[PDB]
């Protein structure tokens, strides 16, 4: 496997663990989030370009498409956070307890 | 009558096993319900898995 | 009349009642047929009757 | 001359938060009963602008 | 459909179709003894509402089952009478006569929504589970009730009454506390005949400090001395030229009044939180006595069995029902 | 929430879990996926209320995460395979983390703290419809790819689950909590037997539906969602609690129930396979299940807590809403142990 | 075994249609009429059991233990109607149906003729048992008593689950027939150790074994007295016929495995007598001499000889019979004060005399008085004993001194000094107690009459 | 007081009402008859028919005919000088023993 593969899936990795690892706003993790489905993009791209699949072309604008879907669900339910407590904090979702 | 029976008896088998299973308990349901605290739980179950596990 | 309100089953409904009927006889009449008809396949295809 | 059943001494000790308190536990307290909680007195605080004189 | 629900929703069942502009809810409400209930009378029958009186003990009982009121062992355990002979009694009868009230009225009040959202016809009531409080902070400045009675009243009112829609209209009747007693007097039944005249002033200052202020932001408040509550034909005239728009009632809509409607309609629901576990030795009731009394009501008439399944009071087709 | 938007966001997860378990495709399952949870967040946020919301919140989030290390897994599946077609996967890095995001998705430990979260957060119909569909789906995908499984993986989370699941019954009150930490036992069971029989993972997966499906509607009759509001039923409608008792006792694997039959089977399965010392822990384990049950049923039926006044107007009213097939709900998780040989007919 | 099962289940329906007085009167007369019908299964062979069908079948050991059950059913129906007075008739009903239930599956036990369909009904014996405890218990620990109950048996009997199920990996078969003519030696492995081990601990617990054995104080003092009669008379001999049936595949494992098994039992036979001469509790103490029978029981299984099994069924037939009768002796002077304390009530042979005639003769027959069954067992399993060692002697003599002294302390605490003065409210003893007590005593006599009807199928 | 409890009740004595009291039933005749059903059933049929049973029980162990067998051997036997009991139970020559 060549290095670019390698630094995508580093990629990935790095977005992995920041979503894993909230600090204090729940914003910041929504956009670990959506880096995590770039770099699952761009890898899905690299493969499906190298390889001349040329069906399987349509397949990262189906993740896209279902990675805004989920961009979209996280914002609803941050202004939700957000108009219950008045700030995004994470620290404020502590009302369930394991 | 009581040093076996009413005591030791019942001290072995069924009370330490009994209080073992309560500080399990507790133990395993006093989380604070942080969504920080178990993501880092996640993060290191994965990076576990990963290592650990061939 | 007892109570002061009609109650809902004051009445039997009897549209579900006959629907009710009809099909636990549909089904019994369907259950023996079918099992005339596994029985009847059976001989034909093992070659007893 | 009567069979025993649990009085509000066996309820009380049911109705806790969590069986098996420990302190933070015990500050803890039980959920309401329609699981709607009272709402915060968050502020709005809206902007403040001053439109003029320049 | 054939009974309300989601199904019936999704045919096109609408409250907003079935309202008429003159559905609406009255409460007449003042002090012990006062004008009130006629008021109330002359109020419902001149403008076509339906009249719901004063939900006092057994109302329940005259809404279920046949209308005969049940045993005061079945239905209350708890004595008017006795509250106002001994008030401070050892038994919790003040507090258990409350809260069995409280429940009345949440009761009444979900029976008169359920009315005028299926019916499209007003509703005056005689009290509502807003003004009930008051009673309960006169006995509390009393000395008849406890601190406790009164923090586990406060919890199931907010968790029951925060569901509901206020009243349209509230129509408060004033009388003085001097006029009150002498009515009493004249009444000449003793119990009442035993009520005091700083109880009677609770009610009021509770009515007049905080029950109007609270209901005036809400919607209207019509406020009438005893001359003005004896002539209802004015009081009518004011109602019907009433013009309010910052009530929740505009702000209703379709899937609100659905919600509510499922809510109301259902009598189980209404009375969830009214037993609570909170363990007050006034309403607390032991398991030997509870296991007895529950057999005592299941031995009543027609109660062993669903309305439609009792073949005691005369209920036939069982097996095929 | 209007009740066509309702029922078309029911119908949304089904179709979503339908797609994954039809798709011969790893995007369409994923995408299958991504629509379940897409249509089942607002079925959590149905009733609006602070904890609602944190407990949707809390379920995206982790779903969230799940659905990206499993698109992860799909795409270092495709890259060493060039393969779409969801089979035996080719790369173990890929299906390490497949397994992982489907376990966090079904709660496998230590994976589990979104369980009771949510399902304490959530209402009885959403916690119920939670854990039935839901377990339903990643564990069709499972028994799919079971043959790629690395068994050390799933048995070690298998046991981790029976474990927590047992101590997390044991300290909860609450109702909901305690139906969670079930759900997570049953899945650490379920997954435990799924390396080597995933007829006896569907097998224990009907028969954990049905209780589930039957303790969830006679807590929704009963309206209860604490252990002392459950205390109170004696007193209205004794016959739900007594049918609870025998339910609960059902679960906690007591013979001659329904709920010894998928253990009998699993253990039976699992011996087959030369494997004692894990068979011997988890039938141990569940012992503190069955402990929690019972300590459930004291306090609802075999004693009576006492009750209070306004318990008469209750007995005054009746119930309204009839529950759809909780009598067959009742007797098929507890009355169906002769019926055992019928797994050949679910293979 | 067909003509006996399906006439329990139909003491269900007729306990549920029949009228709401007539409960009682129906269910006892039905169940002597079963009781009646098994008496038929003692007709058995010299040389193997009765195989009805591939289900069921019946052996000489077997068969004492059905009839015993089917006979104590309409004594615990007795005692019940005796203390269930003001229930409801739901409630009465639902008793009855435990009862029913629980007599069902001690017959399916009994007669069935696989290892697995065997431990699927022994352990179903628990939840009716259970059930019982913790619902008609009078005091406070019934709850605790039943939470020990289930757990020690749950725990004990699931390693024998597994083991069962590996067997039947390993031979092919748990059937009982198969796995006796196809029995194979028991080689000394760890493997082998513990399977040896799972089957007998679950059966031991069963027992109770000593050390084992705090949840029958626990679950008999706080049962009712009808449980109380069950829990000793017949659900204690589920270890003792399990150990007896399994120990066919456990051989030559088991001469050299059994050894802490005997120590324990002969210890705590002593150690279980003496706490008896010091209990302050009649039932804890009828409760810890069943502890020490069925400790002697275990020495006899455990030694395993054609003259040991004989004794074991003998003294488990008896000690059924009288630790039933002892139990509802102390249940009847319970119902009179109220109260469970032993020294409370003295001075009942000058209150109540025909009452103090039975307690004399439970007590005779609960020490090994000649030519009773209960002696017949005892002294069949002293001379095993002394066959397998010579100290046996020394350990069985000291438990058959303390076993005369505590029986009859009790006798004279009970029965024999001056009144308590201030007790006004002993009723003269009913007709049903009477009854119950000479149903009780009866056949125990004429099973020592006729002797060779409970000496298992090594006669 | 915690609760509003029903105080505990007296205890019930059978004898007042009914002196003649067997102990089963409030109820005179349902005592009376439940006295009669348990006596008869349980006494005599239980008890009387069940022990003629058990003691006219057939011989189908087979004592007395392993007992006419023995006396059949030994009578053989020690009229032609054989052993009364043979040394073994089965054939040595049906036997094969290991080289
Ligand atoms: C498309 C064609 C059909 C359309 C049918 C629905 C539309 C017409 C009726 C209508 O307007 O309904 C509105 C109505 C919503 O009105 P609402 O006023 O908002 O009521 C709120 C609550 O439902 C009110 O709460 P509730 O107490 O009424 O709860 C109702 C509902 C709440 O629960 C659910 O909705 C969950 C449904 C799935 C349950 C789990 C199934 C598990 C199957 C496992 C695999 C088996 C193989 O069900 C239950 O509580 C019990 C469900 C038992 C399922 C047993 C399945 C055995 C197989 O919709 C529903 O009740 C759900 C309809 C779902 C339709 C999709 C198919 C299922
Ligand atoms: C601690 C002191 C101690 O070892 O006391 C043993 C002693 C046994 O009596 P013993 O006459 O000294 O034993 C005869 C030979 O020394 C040992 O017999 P052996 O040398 O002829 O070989 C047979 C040996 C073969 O040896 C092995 O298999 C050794 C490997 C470990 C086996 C572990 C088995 C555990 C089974 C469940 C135990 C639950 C408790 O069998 C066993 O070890 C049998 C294990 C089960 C014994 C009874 C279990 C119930 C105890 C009730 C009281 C609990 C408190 O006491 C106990 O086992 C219970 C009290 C101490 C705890
Ligand atoms: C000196 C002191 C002596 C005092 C002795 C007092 C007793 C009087 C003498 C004995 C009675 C005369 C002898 C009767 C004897 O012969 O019958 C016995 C028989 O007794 C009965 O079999 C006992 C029945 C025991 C079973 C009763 C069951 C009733 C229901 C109880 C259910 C609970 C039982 C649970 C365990 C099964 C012995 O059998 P057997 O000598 O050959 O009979 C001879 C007839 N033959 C030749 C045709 C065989
Ligand atoms: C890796 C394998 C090991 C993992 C765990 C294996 C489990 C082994 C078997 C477990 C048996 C399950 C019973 C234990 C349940 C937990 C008991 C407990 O929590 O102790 C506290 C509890 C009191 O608290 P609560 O009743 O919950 O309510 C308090 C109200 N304020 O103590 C008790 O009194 C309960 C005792 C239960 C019965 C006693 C145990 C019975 C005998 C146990 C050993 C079995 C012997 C084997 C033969
Ligand atoms: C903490 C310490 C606990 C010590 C007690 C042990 C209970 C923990 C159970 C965990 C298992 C430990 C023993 C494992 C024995 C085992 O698995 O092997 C038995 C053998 C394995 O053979 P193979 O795998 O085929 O090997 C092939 C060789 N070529 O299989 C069997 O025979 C079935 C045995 C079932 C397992 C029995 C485990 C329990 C041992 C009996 C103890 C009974 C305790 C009863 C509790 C009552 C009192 C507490
Ligand atoms: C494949 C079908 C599955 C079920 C589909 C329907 C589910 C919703 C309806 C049932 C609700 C609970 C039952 C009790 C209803 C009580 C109210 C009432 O009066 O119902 C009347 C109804 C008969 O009405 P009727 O319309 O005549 O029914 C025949 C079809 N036209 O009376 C009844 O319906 C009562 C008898 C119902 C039958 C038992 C439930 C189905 C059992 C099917 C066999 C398989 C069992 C295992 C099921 C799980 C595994 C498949
Ligand atoms: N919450 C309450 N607590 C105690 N007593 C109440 C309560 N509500 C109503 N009552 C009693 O019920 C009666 C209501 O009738 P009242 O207000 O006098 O009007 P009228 O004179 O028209 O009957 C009064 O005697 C009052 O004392």
């Amino acid at each position: 496997m060549p290095l670019v593969y390698m630094n995508i899936i580093m990629a990935f990795a790095i977005a992995l663990a920041g979503l894993l690892m909230y600090r204090s706003h729940l914003m910041s993790s929504l956009l670990c989030l959506e880096g995590m489905m770039l770099s699952l993009f761009i890898m899905s791209t690299l493969i499906i370009l190298n390889t001349h699949f040329t069906l399987a072309n349509m397949m990262p604008i189906i993740l896209l498409v279902f990675a805004a879907c989920e961009a979209a669900l996280g914002l609803s339910l941050l202004v939700m956070v957000s108009n219950t407590y008045g700030t995004d904090y994470v620290q404020n979702l502590n009302l369930l307890q394991c | 009558s009581s040093l076996l029976d009413l005591i030791w008896l019942e001290t072995i088998l069924p009370k330490t096993t009994s209080f073992i299973q309560m500080k399990m308990s507790i133990m395993v349901s006093n989380q604070k319900g942080l969504i920080k605290l178990y993501f880092l739980s996640f993060l290191i179950t994965i990076m576990i898995s990963m290592t650990l596990f061939n | 009349k007892f109570y002061i309100r009609e109650p809902p089953h004051g009445s039997p409904d009897w549209l579900k009642v006959g629907l009710t009927l009809g099909t636990s006889v549909f089904l019994w009449i369907y259950l023996i047929k079918q099992h005339k008809e596994d029985v009847l396949e059976y001989k034909r295809r093992n070659g007893l009757e | 001359a009567r069979q025993w059943q649990p009085d509000v001494e066996w309820a009380e000790q049911f109705g806790g938060a969590v069986m098996y308190p420990t302190k933070e536990t015990a500050h803890w307290k039980p959920p309401p009963w329609n699981d709607v909680d009272p709402p915060k007195d968050t502020l709005v605080s809206n902007l403040t602008l001053n439109f003029g004189p320049q | 459909r054939l009974q309300y629900g989601p199904l019936a929703f999704v045919l096109g069942e609408r409250t907003t179709r079935k309202l008429t502009e003159t559905s609406k809810v009255i409460t007449v409400d003042g002090n012990i003894c006062s004008g009130k209930g006629r008021l109330a009378r002359e109020i419902a029958e001149k403008l076509g509402l339906r009249h719901f009186p004063e939900a006092g003990i057994h109302y329940a009982d005259s809404t279920t089952g046949d209308g005969k009121p049940l045993d005061v062992q079945l239905s209350g355990n708890c004595s008017l009478e006795k509250f106002y002979d001994d008030p401070k009694s050892n038994d919790g009868n003040s507090y258990r006569l409350q809260s069995w009230l409280y429940a009345s009225r949440l009761l009444q009040y979900a029976d008169a929504l359920e009315h005028l959202l299926s019916t499209g016809q007003g509703v005056v009531l005689e009290r509502s589970i807003y003004s009930d409080f008051v009673f309960l902070e006169a006995m509390y400045r009393q000395g008849f009730i406890r601190k406790q009675c009164v923090e586990h009243y406060n919890e199931v009112k907010k968790v029951t009454a925060c569901e509901y829609l206020p009243p349209h209209v509230v129509v408060y009747v004033d009388v003085p506390v001097p006029e009150i007693q002498s009515r009493i007097q004249k009444k000449g039944n003793p119990h009442e005949m035993k009520i005091t005249a700083a109880y009677l002033q609770d009610i009021e200052n509770a009515y007049k400090k905080t029950f109007l202020p609270e209901m005036s932001e809400k919607c209207e408040v019509l406020q009438y001395s005893a001359r003005e509550a004896e002539d209802a034909e004015k009081v009518v005239e004011d109602i019907e030229y009433l013009k309010c728009d910052k009530g929740p009632w505009p702000d209703q809509d379709d899937r609100t009044f659905h919600r509510l409607r499922m809510l109301v309609q259902n009598k189980l629901e209404v009375l969830n939180y009214t037993t609570i576990p909170v363990y007050l030795p006034e309403i607390t009731i032991g398991a030997h006595q509870s296991d007895r009394v529950f057999q005592k009501f299941t031995e009543l008439p027609g109660r062993k069995y669903s309305p439609g399944y009792n073949e005691d009071v005369g209920d036939k087709w069982i097996w095929l029902k | 929430m209007n009740p066509i938007i309702y029922t078309t966001l029911i119908m949304t997860v089904m179709s979503g879990t339908m797609l994954v378990m039809i798709s011969s495709h790893w995007l369409l399952i994923w995408i299958g996926f991504e629509m379940n949870l897409l249509a089942m967040i607002p079925v959590l946020m149905k009733n609006f209320n602070p904890r609602a919301t944190e407990a949707a919140t809390k379920y995206f989030l982790t779903q969230a995460t799940a659905s990206m290390m499993l698109m992860m897994a799909i795409i270092i599946n495709l890259l060493y395979s060039g393969q779409w077609t969801i089979t035996k996967m080719f790369n173990p890095v890929a299906m390490t983390m497949m397994t992982m995001a489907l376990a966090m998705k079904l709660g496998l430990s230590p994976f589990h703290f979104w369980v009771p979260e949510v399902t304490q957060g959530i209402s009885l119909q959403a916690g119920l419809l939670l854990l039935t569909w839901q377990k339903l789906a990643p564990l069709s995908v499972l028994c799919q790819i079971s043959q790629s499984i690395n068994p050390n993986l799933m048995l070690t989370m298998a046991m981790l689950s029976i474990l927590i699941g047992g101590w997390g019954g044991l300290n909860q009150t609450q109702l909901r909590k305690i139906m969670a930490y079930s759900s997570i036992a049953h899945m650490g069971w379920m997954t435990a037997v799924l390396p080597y029989n995933t007829t006896m993972t569907i097998l224990n997966l009907l028969i954990y539906i049905t209780m589930t499906l039957a303790m969830f509607m006679l807590l929704i009759h009963s309206s209860a969602t604490t252990t002392l509001s459950l205390s109170h039923t004696w007193n209205k409608m004794p016959v739900i609690t007594s049918l609870m008792m025998v339910t609960l006792l059902s679960m906690g694997g007591l013979p001659p129930l329904s709920g010894f039959m998928p253990k009998w089977m699993i253990i039976q399965e699992m011996t087959k396979n030369e494997s004692i010392i894990m068979p011997t822990l988890m039938a141990m384990t569940a012992l503190l299940n069955l402990y929690f049950y019972m300590r459930l049923a004291y306090s609802s039926s075999l004693t009576m807590f006492p009750s209070t006044n306004n318990m008469k107007m209750k007995w005054q009213f009746e119930h309204t809403k009839q529950m759809k097939l909780l009598p067959t709900m009742i007797v098929l998780s507890t009355l169906v142990l002769p019926m055992t040989p019928a797994l050949s007919s679910l293979n | 075994m067909l003509k006996i099962i399906i006439p329990t289940t139909m003491l269900l329906p007729m306990t549920w249609m029949s009228k709401h007085n007539m409960i009682w009167i129906n269910a006892t007369v039905h169940s002597l009429l079963i009781s009646l019908i098994s008496l038929s299964l003692l007709n058995q062979l010299g040389e193997n059991s009765l195989n009805f069908s591939l289900t069921f079948f019946s052996d000489s050991l077997s068969a004492p233990l059905l009839v015993l059950t089917t006979w104590l059913l309409p004594l615990m129906l007795m005692a019940s109607q005796s203390h269930l007075s003001k229930e409801t008739t739901t409630r009465k009903k639902l008793y009855i149906t435990m009862l029913i239930l629980l007599q069902l599956f001690l017959i399916m036990t009994f007669t069935a003729t696989e290892l697995i369909l065997f431990y699927i009904l022994f352990e179903a014996t628990l939840v009716p048992t259970l059930i019982i405890i913790t619902r008609w218990g009078n005091q406070t620990e019934r709850l605790n008593a039943g939470l020990y109950f289930l757990f020690y048996t749950l725990a004990g009997s699931l390693p024998l689950l597994v083991a069962l199920v590996y067997i039947q990996n390993t031979t092919g078969s748990l059937n009982f027939l198969i796995i006796h003519y196809w029995s194979h030696p028991l080689s000394n492995s760890w493997s082998n150790i513990f399977m040896w081990l799972a089957c007998i601990m679950a059966f031991m617990v069963k027992m109770p074994l000593y050390g084992l054995h705090l949840w029958l104080p626990k679950a008999h003092v706080e049962a009712p007295i009808a449980g109380s009669m069950v829990l000793a008379a017949v659900l204690l001999k589920l270890g003792g016929y399990g150990m007896m049936r399994i120990t066919t595949i456990l051989n030559p494992l088991t001469n050299y495995m059994a050894y802490p098994f005997l120590m324990l039992s002969m210890w705590g036979m002593i150690m279980t007598s003496s706490i008896c001469l010091r209990q302050t509790d009649l039932k804890s103490l009828i409760a810890y001499s069943s502890v020490s029978h069925m400790a002697l029981v275990i020495v006899a299984i455990m030694i395993q000889t054609p003259w040991s099994f004989m004794g074991a069924t003998a003294l488990m037939i008896a000690h059924g019979l009288t630790s039933s009768m002892l139990f509802c002796l102390a249940n009847t002077n319970y119902e009179r004060v109220h109260s469970r304390t032993m020294i409370l009530a003295r001075g009942l042979q000058t209150l109540l005399p025909l009452m103090a005639t039975w307690w004399l003769v439970a007590s005779l027959t609960n020490l090994a008085l000649p030519p009773s069954i209960n002696l017949i067992g005892e002294l069949f399993i002293i001379t095993a004993s002394f066959s397998w060692s010579n100290i046996t002697i020394i350990l069985m003599g000291m438990n058959m001194m303390i076993t005369a002294l505590y029986s009859l302390y009790m006798l004279i605490t009970t029965q024999r000094g001056k009144y308590t003065h201030h007790i006004n409210n002993i009723k003269p003893s009913f007709t049903r107690e009477n009854a119950l007590m000479a149903l009780h005593i009866l056949p125990l006599l004429l099973l020592t009459l006729n002797p060779k009807m409970i000496l298992g199928p090594l006669y | 007081i915690r609760l509003q409890e029903d105080p505990d009740p007296e205890d019930e004595n059978l004898y007042e009402k009914n002196p003649d009291s067997h102990g089963y039933d409030k109820d005179p005749i349902v005592d009376l008859w439940n006295m009669r059903v348990v006596f008869f059933f349980g006494f005599s049929i239980v008890l009387v028919l069940g022990s003629t049973f058990v003691a006219y029980l057939p011989d189908y162990r087979m004592q007395e005919w392993a007992r006419r067998e023995a006396e059949r051997l030994v009578k053989y036997r020690e009229a032609n000088g054989l052993p009364l009991m043979e040394s073994n139970c089965f054939d040595p020559n049906k036997i094969q023993l290991p080289e």
